[PDB]
């Protein structure tokens, strides 16, 4: 038997060759692999293939998966591949071909009577964003950045509290505590950071061993060398992340006085640009050493015609030294070159909690636009800036914070966190968004209505979010200290947790698709930033795509 | 008014719709979510003056034309649902590709 | 058509049959407004109603459940008394009986 | 003392002889008993009845009803009479008459200083209706239901998955685990259905010892004669129900195999018309059959001027051939002659989840239109007709389900789940809805205001429906092995827990009101429906009461 | 170096010397007293004051408070002071100057590594108030309390249902587990108040026992003498408090009889002006004892031109004799002289759950505009009417219901319940609610935005008013009986509990600014009141402050 | 704005009479929360342009006729009851049989 690769594309998705616009960008990927048999792929419905004694066999829940994606186009740092995925126990069991081993060959991912199915042919699969810059200033931002597909958040705060607006700390012991508590309400794993700003070590192994699963090093509290020094040495002892927001006003040195107290140690500088905080004007060189991990913040990307003016304010004499048309240019170029490895948001201290994924993909647009096709780029396609993007706000944040053995990707045995998109729709608003194993947010139409499709579709919170079963599909992240001291237990926690490892041994060589390391630098007087001599800039954007498409405000 | 969700849920939809209602008398030509909920306002509207789900089905596809919306939202919608009270209860009402 | 309507068949009820009953001149000495319920035992009503209390002994007022029977500051007037049914048993009030009776 | 019998209506509600329009249909109850002594009525109230020594007697908690609702007018299967309900530890303690034995006559229910009021005067009680075709595509369809006067939901799924949207199966021990945890968060009783379509036994045991109260079958899963008899084998084992969903395609057989396959073992058909599904296009003579419990729908109820235009997209060969306006028109007819039993939804997958009570009732008023009188009608009301539509989605789902222990009527020892009806909003929209004792929503003022009752007036979630006190006033039905197994305890449920039973003794006879098991028969060309050579059919209405008087969209 | 006191009252707030208008009133405040040592001040942000080594210290969590307000204008019973305030486990600390002892002097309050900072420089801040007169209705009416700076509800009621319409009652062992359940959902303290009529004390124990720190007696469930002296008796024996709402019709007595049935035993009395409830048309007489604690509800609170108007329906022969312009115009006076020492709602029963505070200053303002300042007044300023009027809503309530070791004012040790609020919105919409040491509400912009200040900006909750977080912040008041008995455990309440003390020993003279005991007297034709044989009245208001100018609608 | 809960409840009775207005203009006759929110909308509007309690009570009744309703619904609706914000705070409205 044959069939037309168009009416195969509309039945089961595009296959190998076949190239699909991510959303209304100018972005196009191309399907490299597909590990189905051509005739024996998994389709549900009435008379179809999942069914007793044909697609669906007969083996106990032990031996067959709980979930089963058919069909799914996976986009991840390794792949853009065609292939079934199967979950089992809230965790990834196994990217391939899914079936019934009785009648079906090459069958990897089996479907039994405890095999809940769905579809994802046409639809693109992706791992759920991990964003590492959340200042914790009201519980809503969980909501609104699981929508947008992002499924952990690392952060500190305790509410709309001054310190909180400024600063990603949660201060202290008792605040720690209390945080660990809420974290169980909210349906994305859960990661806090503590105030690193103190030169008594004691002060910090408290927080460590309260429960935070890094520090957080902020001018505003002092970022000054002797408490960096401090919070470093407490960083190698207990492995755990740092996270830096150097002296903007130069009041204790300049940028290479910053480095030389951090010494060659592993650390993660939060929006390495310099807009959203940093040594003036030269933070950004910062991403030339091999122990930084740098990161943007998302207000800045991509560098367009209203930028400039909307950042003053928002800020509101160091402004002009802190807001430079000259650095914000260069981002974009040094996000397309792998020099800045990670995008996080900076949630409502400069930063746009829903808008990390999506401004990422903007950048990607972008700089296609005006750099043509990347060096590494084979074919006529668009596959490796696309995974030198989406490994940006996945796996890098997950390798910088040490929770990449939990979540990042989708490879098997890590938890599923997996966002379904429609290509239409792609890095905007999912189709569904699964938090361990289980549906927790997707767009949901008239409740009363004879199918779930009429309008209103808004996002409702699913299942998967709901008392128990939200706590059994969360992560909340603990250091090894409060691990081992039962800090679970004594707070009695109800979420499951993971505990942190791997965070001082990480360096800008391990950052997937990112790890150029660019003579960088900056001119003092004119903010021009150059890699080897030559300068780097770019222009602004008047128009960006995945935008007034598809909101309502 | 005892109004149930659902009815509440409806209110967030006529509301949408007074959005794009404004914006299209502006002379703008509408995206996605201004397109879906302008046309499902008409439905209902539809249903409340009690119109038959088959009229409904066919003067749903002559509210917005192609030249009204932006590039590509056509392609976005093939199709639009909503459910109203008709005189004789709720009803399904689907208009294929809506936008021509 | 009205929604919910009621179709009540013409005619009376009669309330409370086969229970002993008894009149009574009941006075306001008081200066302020006194309403007394159905239920209440007429005989631990305020003190202000002058009438004869002996009589009133286990009784109370021969009305529909849960209406009442106002007394404006020096009004007189004859009130048709039920007697207690149950155990006949009183407490609570004024605290004059505490027991049956 | 005397007092006419409107003043009295007015005072404390309709009494024997008089009757009362069902909202704007034309169906009229007329009051058949009052169990008051007239003059010791009790009324609640500054200076009314219900005040220490009078109508509150001395007793202590253990020895007076925690709740009474008085003069209400019950409108249940055994019978439309007046009287006070007393309900205590959450349960249905008496109907009769309230008041103080000290100085009232025929006192059954005391009240004492622990009983608190619902005044019912004017008002219709009715038990909560059960739903028992629910796919859980998304949980806010529990609070839709409940808001309809609908107190208990059995169905199965995960949520928005593919699986979920087209069957009601809860699909393995993971599955069902994850879902029985969720159930403590939503206000209403849940039973779980497992997926029932797989030709090992031990398969479905799994299932059954991990939660679920039933298994539901269904063609998209497989619907073959394998299949069917493996389930049932499981279920006259372990008590459990079982649901069917038979061979649209008749690929494994007709109609009459599939009656073979299940040997006149017990099984709810559902939506046993056809439209939702079955044997095209015979699955209705499926209710001639003793062992057959069968149900409807709602879309199709009543058969109207839409109904067949709008189906044709909601389902969207084999179109034609399912939707047909012969059974349609039928299925009308058959309800009113007792041929079907019960009423369902099918939530968001042919149903609409709020409409289960309203459409049944629109089935009575526009057959009693057609119709005219039952032959089992006595007087000039149509009190039968009522008591034979409320059963089909009180006490004949509970005994179908094996839950009639539990739930299903107002009848002393059960589940305090009942609602209170406005005569002219009954079964559109109630006062109140009582799940175990507790107000869990009702309609609801200005929060702000000085009452209750100033606009807007929408409903809200009341006590019975927070946190701990939510736990202790609903049901999670368990299979009595999951029961005996522990796994309330292992999965730490939190909520009260029943166990079904007596679901594989349950026949067409047993259902209340509705056990005829007509000689129908459907010509296969025509699709014409007959019972003993008679044709069945009726009209479809142009307009409907319960429709546009009372929704605002 | 110095300073003008108005850059200086820009940067810090005003100090010793300052007047600042409350809202939109002719009400000013002049700051009495500043704690802090001029230059010394701690000031959060970028190049502040609060850093490492500067006004942030090296002590280890123990030694240092977990928050710290910053500069605030406290307002008290106790005084109008500029001050920082000092927090730590929940409780308050400290009133003093906050800094680092390294090297600041005097300082008090010590910051370090585990303080959270909220900035208060230019904010009013003020202990939360306590509502005695709650009919728990539905549970809306926590957030709406909360929302207005109300952190502590004490009432009864079990929902929706007629008696609690009626009555502040939650009637009963069960009703009354089933609540204190529920209060570990809601953001507030709760106290409940269960049924005191009934003439056998065994059934009012039962009640104290089960859990009430109260009981409630009501006209509606029979306020007699016998029932009055059974309810006081067995107060005195569990140390509880009793509320009344005495018998309008008089007919088991007048009011001189009631106060005899009271016999010098301490009471509350709800709404003494009466037109809530209460002997007509003199119950406002009992403010004239020693042993009563007079409350006023809401809706008469200030005397207006639509008063009476409204009053009638709110009620709807003895109406024209519970409404009374001549007791409602006594009314504020008496509050502007001290006769009556507490303000409430009577939520959703004649009262706005939401306008207790509001209403409160808005009776103060007329006062001053038509008696001028008063006699105690020192200073051209309204310190002492506001120190009178604040006593009102937060520490004489608390006093009345023995809960004042827990809550009421700001003082080292008590629970911290703080409101912060800007001056132009003083008493109207708060800017930061605090819940046991945890921001539980506050007004928050668009969560996608850049800062938490976009529009739009309206109250949402925050992490105070999460699970297990707001189980920790609130409290559970039991009765003493209840706590020895375990109630707490066996009910598996998960909040924190406190224990009431002290209400039988309460008396007029123990009111805070309100202990006025007047010779008043009421014609009982004209209905006219009279202290010392001078008539009290006033004049009703057009227009009013903290309306028009703040609300949508 | 700083809404409170009450404001953005209020705005919930605000839209759905947005909803009757125009059908009440489309020549529709009315239906039960159709009426009620109509009907409603005008006194809150009334208390911000100061109207007092006792004007709004019997302008209220002269909103709707029977004539613009449907059938039963006058019935329906003995009274309708709303709070606002008048010059001098909240005051309740009650309306009693305002569609005759
Ligand atoms: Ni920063
Ligand atoms: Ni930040
Ligand atoms: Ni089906
Ligand atoms: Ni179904
Ligand atoms: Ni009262
Ligand atoms: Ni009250």
């Amino acid at each position: 038997s044959n069939i037309s690769r168009q009416a195969y594309a509309d039945m089961f998705g595009p296959t190998v060759g076949d190239k699909v616009r991510l959303a209304d960008t100018e972005l196009w990927i191309e399907v490299e692999d597909d590990l189905t048999t051509y005739g024996e792929e998994v389709k549900f419905g009435g008379g179809k293939v999942i069914r007793d004694g044909m697609g669906q066999g007969q083996m106990l829940a032990a031996d067959c998966v709980d979930l089963v994606l058919t069909n799914a186009l996976i986009v991840d740092h390794w792949g853009i591949v065609k292939a079934d995925i199967g979950v089992k126990d809230g965790r990834i069991f196994a990217i391939g071909k899914a079936g019934n081993p009785d009648i079906q060959p090459n069958v990897t991912i089996p479907i039994g009577a405890a095999t809940e199915v769905i579809a994802a042919e046409g639809k693109i699969v992706t791992a759920g964003g991990i964003d590492t810059h959340i200042h914790w200033i009201c519980p809503q931002q969980a909501e609104e950045a699981l929508v947008s597909g992002v499924t952990t958040m690392v952060g500190g705060g305790t509410g709309p509290a001054a310190g909180t607006h400024a600063t990603t700390c949660t201060p202290g012991p008792w605040y720690i505590s209390r945080m660990l508590q809420a974290a169980d309400s909210l349906p994305v794993n859960i990661g806090l950071l503590g105030k690193g700003n103190v030169s008594q070590p004691d002060a910090l192994r408290e927080q460590v061993a309260a429960g935070v699963i890094g520090l957080k090093i902020h001018e505003d509290w002092g970022a000054t060398p002797a408490a960096i020094d401090c919070a470093l040495t407490v960083a190698d002892e207990m492995d755990i992340q740092v996270a830096l927001h150097s002296d903007t006003l130069n009041e204790s040195g300049f940028v290479e006085d910053t480095l030389a107290a951090i010494g060659g140690r592993t650390i993660h500088t939060f929006h390495t640009e310099g807009a959203g905080g940093g040594h003036a004007p030269d933070i950004i060189t910062a991403c030339a050493h091999p122990n930084i991990l740098p990161s943007s913040t998302n207000p800045t990307l991509p560098y367009t015609l209203n930028t400039i003016d909307e950042h003053l304010d928002m800020l509101m004499a160091f402004a002009e030294s802190r807001i430079r048309r000259e650095t914000i240019a260069a981002e974009d170029v040094l996000h397309d070159l792998g020099a800045f490895s990670l995008t996080s948001s900076d949630s409502q201290a400069m930063g746009r909690v829903g808008e990390v994924i999506l401004r990422t993909w903007q950048v990607a647009h972008r700089m296609k636009v005006q750099r043509g096709a990347l060096a590494e780029e084979t074919g006529d396609n668009d596959n490796f800036r696309v995974k030198r993007y989406i490994a940006k706000y996945t796996i890098n944040p997950a390798l910088t914070h040490g929770i990449a053995h939990e979540v990042g990707s989708i490879e098997v045995g890590k938890l599923a966190d997996l966002v379904v998109w429609s290509p239409a729709f792609f890095g905007v608003k999912p189709a569904t968004v699964i938090k361990g194993g289980m549906i927790a947010i997707a767009p949901m139409g008239d409740i009363n209505a004879s199918i779930p499709t009429p309008q209103p579709v808004h996002y409702r919170p699913m299942f998967g979010a709901l008392g128990s079963a939200r706590h059994h599909c969360r992560l909340t992240f603990l250091s090894q200290a409060a691990a081992a001291n039962g800090v679970a237990e004594r707070l009695n926690l109800r979420s499951a947790i993971a505990v942190v490892k791997g965070c001082r041994t990480v360096q800008k060589a391990d950052m997937v698709h990112n790890s150029l390391q660019p003579n960088i630098t900056v001119d003092a007087q004119t903010y021009e930033v150059r890699v080897d001599g030559e300068l780097i800039t770019s222009e602004p954007a008047d128009v960006l795509p995945m935008a007034q498409r598809y909101f309502l405000f | 008014m005892e109004l149930t969700p659902r009815e509440k849920d409806k209110l967030l939809l006529f509301t949408a719709a007074l959005v794009a209602e404004r914006r299209l008398a502006r002379g703008l030509k509408l995206n996605y979510p201004e397109s879906v909920a302008l046309i499902s306002a008409f439905i209902m509207e539809g249903a409340r003056d009690g119109k038959s789900v088959a009229s409904l089905m066919e003067e749903g596809r002559h509210v917005l034309t192609r030249e009204q919306v932006m590039e590509g939202v056509p392609e976005m919608i093939p199709d639009i649902q909503v459910e109203a009270t008709f005189p004789d209860g709720s009803k399904l009402v689907t208009v294929h590709n809506p936008i021509i | 058509m009205i929604p919910g309507e009621y179709h009540v068949k013409p005619g009376q009820i009669a309330l409370n049959t086969g229970r002993a009953t008894c009149r009574v001149v009941v006075e306001n000495h008081g200066d302020r407004p006194i309403q007394v319920g159905s239920h209440y035992h007429f005989a631990e009503v305020n003190p202000a109603l002058k009438f004869d209390r002996q009589q009133a002994a286990g009784y109370r007022l021969n009305i529909p459940a849960g209406t009442a029977v106002r007394f404006e500051p020096g009004q007189k007037r004859e009130v048709e008394l039920v007697a207690f049914a149950g155990h006949r048993a009183v407490f609570g009030f004024r605290g004059e009986v505490m027991g049956p009776l």
